[PDB]
RNA sequence: UAUGAACUCUUAGAGAAAUUACUUAAUAAACGAAGUGAAUUGAAAUAUCUUAUUAACUUCAGGAAAAGAAAUCAAACGAGAUUCUAUGAUUAGUGUGAACGAAAAUAGAGCAGCCUAUUAAAAUAAGUAAAAUGGCUUUAAAGCUGUUUGAAUAUUGUGGG
RNA sequence: UAGAUGUGCAUAGUUAAACCGAUCAUUAAAAUAAUGAAUAGUGUCUAAAGUUAGACCCGAAGCCUGGUGA
């Protein structure tokens, strides 16, 4: 079953991992960017 | 910001061989020269080609 | 007035056909008492004929000719069709050419 | 024997520009190793290479190319 | 690669990356860099070590391997036999070194040297080139023997004599220097 | 038909995008070409084959790109660039099989030729054509290609098919 | 005005195949010696079908490629 991995969890580790810079300076979160805004997201990072 | 574009576009015309430069400058004569011209006395001949061939 | 109707004649071909014979002009329609090699065309200077390959005096290696086969059998093809084959110079794939080649020598 | 060989280079032909003991007189033409002249001969302008517009120059043929004189003295 | 000096040229033979630089001896005006002229045919977008030597139109090859009895198919390379020689040119008077092909050493004979292999005007040689070929051609251009041989080559096609060249302009720097 | 204004971020540098700090700093996706290139699947198993020069990824480029005025096809008559659609054609042909699969030609959409290219490019093309070998493609030809080698000079019959 | 243009099917069969042909093939020469095969097609509509496409509908575990996450 599921676990309670979020317990501690911090919001500095939340922009580090799935935040706005680490997309658009690498190429592989370029294309993130680009999926998530052709199909219309607005909330594309974090 | 276009004119050290098109500088920078056309700045290997320092690295042409003597060859290259010389075919170059041809065009510009033989671009000058034009093109020839029919004079009448010349479009008179031809129609009577068409006419003797087409007529008779 | 005829004049002036072989003028309009000569004016109601093609411009493929005008820009052809304005470059490479025959001897027929030259002046009566003109001579064939003075005043000679810019371009008959450089190649007598457009359509005969050319070995360069200085490097000695033949140029293509100005119209390709193809393209000669297409001035052939339209300059036929305006009773104007009499002008272009010697080509292969002029119709009495092909047709002399055959009766001559045959299969 | 066989039908179909290796394939060899049989050399580069050369005019030597200088008089090199052991392989042949001044302005001599002859087939030399590749090795040689790329690496002693061309940098000490021993020889050059006979292209084609060489021999035009020069007013040679390619039928004027000769061999190698090991016994050569100065 | 690391280039001999040229033995009374102060422009040092390019670097695989097209930049010049020059030694900190030579002085240098406020922001002047030497610039070589673009090559046509830009860089080549696969195998980028060929970007770097003289590797003609050899390229990495893929392909197939063969099983002798049921003729299974798996795919393997083909390299450019790809050598590090060092080449005499006339014009700079030593030791170029450079990474070429077997088949190019076979055509810097056939021509006449690595400076009549790099002066080709035709298309297919300049293809053959490549970017660090278009540097070394560059350089060649501006020694004395090469713009005293185009000079006289263009006498010969009745075109007019041939402003200032680069090795002039850094030797004015030296004397600006001093002044 | 003109005209004032039009903030911040993506988008100077840094950073935890819409902040800092500066400054009259600024360009998504799909589509195109090349490179690389699978497997499910079918063959009633499965290796060749098929799926498939597919999907996907990488680079580069423009509003389109690519291709393009015959070293093309035809067959003893002749056609006359490229591209798109249909027929030719469940054909020729290939393959043990399963299956894969042309071209000439015809009709239509378009039509344009040229090197003095209407944007500025040849002094007519040599490590090239081609050969052996290892592969791709493929009908054994032609085409692409790593390695080792390596020509000829125009119908007055030279060179390719 | 005038002339031409545009897949296809049938109109002749026979044989591996062409020549041949109301005849053809085998008989190593041929020959009523023997044996087999000869006469309405074509287009359209309605419906039912074979074939290739997902192919009457729903359902795997798994395989490969590209990305995501410590
Ligand atoms: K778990
Ligand atoms: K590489
Ligand atoms: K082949
Ligand atoms: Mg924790
Ligand atoms: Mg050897
Ligand atoms: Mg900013
Ligand atoms: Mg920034
Ligand atoms: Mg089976
Ligand atoms: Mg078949
Ligand atoms: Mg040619
Ligand atoms: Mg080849
Ligand atoms: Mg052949
Ligand atoms: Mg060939
Ligand atoms: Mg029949």
């Amino acid at each position: 079953g599921p676990r309670p991995t979020m317990s501690g969890a911090t919001r500095l580790v939340q922009k580090r991992r799935h935040g706005f810079l680490s997309r658009v300076k690498t190429k592989n979160g370029q294309k993130t960017l680009k999926r998530r805004l052709a199909k219309g997201r607005l909330r594309l990072s974090a | 910001e276009e004119q050290e574009k098109e500088a920078k576009k056309s700045a290997a015309k320092a690295m042409l061989t003597p060859v290259q430069e010389y075919n170059r400058k041809q065009r510009e004569l033989r671009r000058a020269r034009g093109q020839p011209a029919l004079t009448e006395e010349m479009l008179a001949k031809i129609g009577e080609v068409v006419a003797r061939n087409k007529l008779g | 007035a005829t004049v002036k109707q072989h003028v309009q004649l000569a004016l109601s071909l093609p411009p493929r056909l005008r820009t052809f014979l304005a470059r490479y002009p025959p001897a027929s329609i030259l002046p009566a008492g003109a001579d064939p090699e003075t005043h000679k065309t810019p371009y008959q200077e450089e190649s007598p004929n457009p359509f005969m390959p050319t070995k360069h005096p200085i490097t000695g290696k033949w140029h293509n000719p100005k119209y390709s086969l193809r393209r000669q059998a297409e001035l052939v093809k339209l300059a036929q069709e305006h009773g104007v084959e009499e002008l272009l110079p010697f080509t292969r794939k002029l119709n009495e050419e092909k047709l002399r080649k055959r009766v001559e020598l045959g299969l | 024997a066989s039908h179909r060989m290796r394939l060899q280079d049989q050399g580069v032909v050369v005019r030597l520009l200088e008089d090199i003991p052991k392989f042949g007189r001044k302005h001599a033409i002859f087939r030399i190793e590749r090795g040689r002249m790329r690496n002693e001969w061309f940098p000490k302008n021993k020889a050059e290479y006979m292209t084609p517009a060489r021999f035009q120059e020069l007013g040679l043929t390619r039928d004027a190319i000769g061999e190698v004189d090991r016994s050569f003295v100065i | 690669y690391h280039q001999p000096r040229v033995p009374s040229s102060a422009i040092p033979i390019p670097n695989v990356s097209g930049r010049v630089p020059l030694p900190d001896s030579t002085p240098v005006p406020e922001d002047f860099k030497i610039e070589i002229p673009s090559y046509p045919y830009g860089p080549r977008r696969v195998y980028h070590q060929s970007n770097t030597g003289l590797y003609g139109s050899a390229l990495i090859r893929f392909g197939n391997n063969v099983s002798k009895r049921n003729e299974i198919k798996t795919r393997r390379k083909w390299r450019p036999n790809v050598q590090q020689k060092r080449l005499w040119s006339k014009s700079l008077g030593v030791f170029v070194r450079t990474r070429v092909t077997t088949r190019v050493l076979r055509t810097i004979d056939k021509v006449g040297g690595l400076d009549e292999y790099l002066l080709g005007h035709k298309a297919a040689r300049v293809k053959e080139l490549g970017p660090w070929g278009w540097m070394l051609r560059w350089r060649i251009m501006q020694t004395p023997e090469i713009r005293e041989r185009f000079a006289k080559e263009r006498e010969a096609l009745g075109l007019p004599p041939r402003e200032k060249s680069l090795e002039e302009q850094l030797r004015e720097f030296q004397v600006a220097g001093i002044q």
